[PDB]
């Protein structure tokens, strides 16, 4: 069976160059094709560019002919993809991807490298507990946690130590400024708080940092 | 450059129903188009190649049809795992091009937003800031406006705003819209409103408080 | 590789197999399976030692095949499109490639 291994993720500084590989197996890496395709967050598949690795012929996609250089090592199978002075603009996920032979439909995907480009540095979250105020109503109250002002993701956000799954909604981080910020909200029922205790758990692996916020009222 | 169209950009589909939709390119590419499914955080996946043509492991409710410039993917019996965006693409001619994409969404009833507002922190208050949040939460459908104001002055600056994709359970949606402001701005203020405005009303959800109380 | 009367320098490369290639997309593959007999399918170059390193002997071998071709092709009455450079500059390439690797090959047993 034929797999395209690429990395999950690079982080890279605006200005700064990235690598990344696509490395083949289960098939003869000569007799086809490899294509590198660009999505960013939220938006739809963009052509870079193609390689056919018995020669290294290339066929670019005119906007990043002098952005994107296409190799391959053919004793390790491997396509590359190196972009140069990255920008913000330069921030998604790329794709590599195989076709069939003397045919065209890409068959066998990567499973896509996550470029972000910042110059920020780690940061830990900070964790604002949010708590209603008295005019709460439903019999259900809604408590939140604001992880504002970090980097890089992700962050893992739970609620009382994963025993609280149902009712919850962890958003997408958002950039505020250069950092991320994300909130999550938990509904629960009237009963169980504040007479019970509701803590979000917020871990941030990059900064080792895991931070528990109770929520209380007020 | 040959331009591929897709229509519709969103489909809302019911668990079962035959669905279709179409990928129409500027100029004549005979059979090349391939169709892609993509779920959400994962990869592209080749469903139909060369308009018609079968791929081993999909499941036969896939079909294609089309030759020359209109084609179009039909899901016979549409199942919760094809809701993903499906896209399609030219190998005819230099640039390869890619259709802007079909997003597949489950229908279900009409849903308005469970609104709740929350001031800002003390500990946040604490370093200088303040963010006033808003969650909109298990609403249908997708489409939603949020507007703040304070002391009944609309404001956009500062004001950021994240969705979440569609419930695997309930099919609903949520969004987060998150106004921040300086802990001294916040102080000359008294009241603070998140105003939701949905379909299933035309009545906006006003969710608000005032500082003083 | 073969010398003839003035080639200037230049020698004539052994015929090769035409390989099978793919230019990654169905229109330019089948216009290449149908157009490839009128490329080339040996190269001109000058001796190996004449030059700096591969690249420079590739370039050159290109360039010399290629124009070489062209003005026998235009004698037929025959022309290249872009397309039909953009293949024949692939192909030739790879022939070169191939002779100065045989070329260098040589040129290292003595
Ligand atoms: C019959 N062939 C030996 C002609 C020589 C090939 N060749 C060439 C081709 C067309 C017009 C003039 C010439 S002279 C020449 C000089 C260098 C390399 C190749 C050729």
């Amino acid at each position: 069976q034929v797999q395209l291994q690429q990395s999950g993720t690079e982080l890279v500084m605006p200005g700064a160059s990235v690598k990344m590989s696509c490395k083949a197996s289960g098939y003869t890496f000569t007799d086809y094709w490899m294509h590198w395709v660009k999505q960013r967050p939220g938006q739809g598949l963009e052509w870079i560019g193609s390689i056919d690795p018995s020669d290294s012929y290339t066929s670019h996609n005119e906007k990043f002919k002098g952005k994107a250089t296409l190799t391959v090592d053919e004793s390790s199978s491997t396509a590359y993809m190196q972009l140069s002075s990255l920008t913000s603009e330069d921030s998604a996920v790329y794709f590599c991807s195989r076709s069939g032979y003397g045919y065209y439909a890409m068959e066998y995907w990567g499973q896509g490298t996550s470029v972000t480009v910042s110059s920020a540095k780690t940061t830990p979250p900070s964790v604002y507990p949010l708590a209603p105020g008295g005019g709460a109503t439903n019999s259900m109250v809604t408590l939140g946690c604001l992880v504002k002002g970090y980097f890089p993701e992700p962050v893992t956000v739970t609620w009382n130590s994963g025993s609280l799954s149902g009712g919850v909604h962890t958003f997408p981080a958002v950039l505020q400024s250069d950092l991320y910020t994300l909130s999550s909200s938990v509904t629960v029922p009237s009963s169980t708080w504040p007479s019970e205790t509701v803590t979000c758990n917020v871990a941030h692996p990059a900064s080792s940092t895991k931070v528990d916020k109770k929520i209380v009222p007020r | 450059d040959i331009v591929l169209t897709q229509s519709p950009a969103i489909l809302s589909v019911s668990p079962g129903e035959r669905v279709s939709f179409s990928c129409r390119a500027s100029q004549n590419i005979g059979t090349s188009i391939h169709w892609y499914q993509q779920r959400t955080n994962e990869s592209p996946r080749l469903i139909i190649k060369y308009a018609s043509e079968s791929i081993s492991g999909i499941p036969s409710r896939f079909s294609g049809s089309g030759s020359g410039t209109d084609f179009t993917l039909s899901i016979n019996s549409v199942e919760s795992e094809d809701i993903a965006d499906y896209y399609c693409q030219q190998s005819n001619t230099w640039p390869y091009t890619f259709g802007g994409g079909t997003k597949l969404e489950l229908k279900r009833a009409d849903a308005a937003p469970t609104v709740s507002i929350f001031p800002p922190s003390s500990e946040q208050l604490t370093s200088g800031g303040a963010s006033v949040v808003c969650f909109l939460n298990n609403f249908y459908p997708k489409d939603i406006n949020v507007k703040w104001k304070i002391d009944g002055s609309e404001r956009q600056n500062g004001v950021l705003n994240s969705e979440t994709d569609q419930d695997s359970k309930d099919s609903t949606y949520s969004m987060s819209s998150t106004l921040t402001l300086t802990k001294d701005e916040y102080e000359r203020h008294n009241t603070y409103t998140c105003e939701a405005t949905h379909k299933t009303s035309t009545s906006p959800i006003v969710k608000s408080f005032n500082r003083n109380e | 590789g073969a010398v003839v009367g003035g080639l200037g320098g230049y020698m004539l490369g052994s015929a090769m197999s035409r390989p099978m290639i793919h230019f990654g997309n169905d229109w330019e593959d089948r216009y290449y399976r149908e157009n490839m007999y009128r490329y080339p399918n040996q190269v001109y170059y000058r001796p190996v030692d004449q030059y700096s390193n591969q690249n420079n002997f590739v370039h050159d071998c290109v360039n010399i095949t290629i124009k070489q071709h062209t003005v026998t092709t235009t004698t037929k009455g025959e022309n290249f499109t872009e397309t039909d450079v953009k293949m024949m500059e692939r192909v030739v390439e790879q022939m070169c490639v191939t002779q100065y690797q045989k070329e260098s090959q040589a040129y290292y047993d003595g």
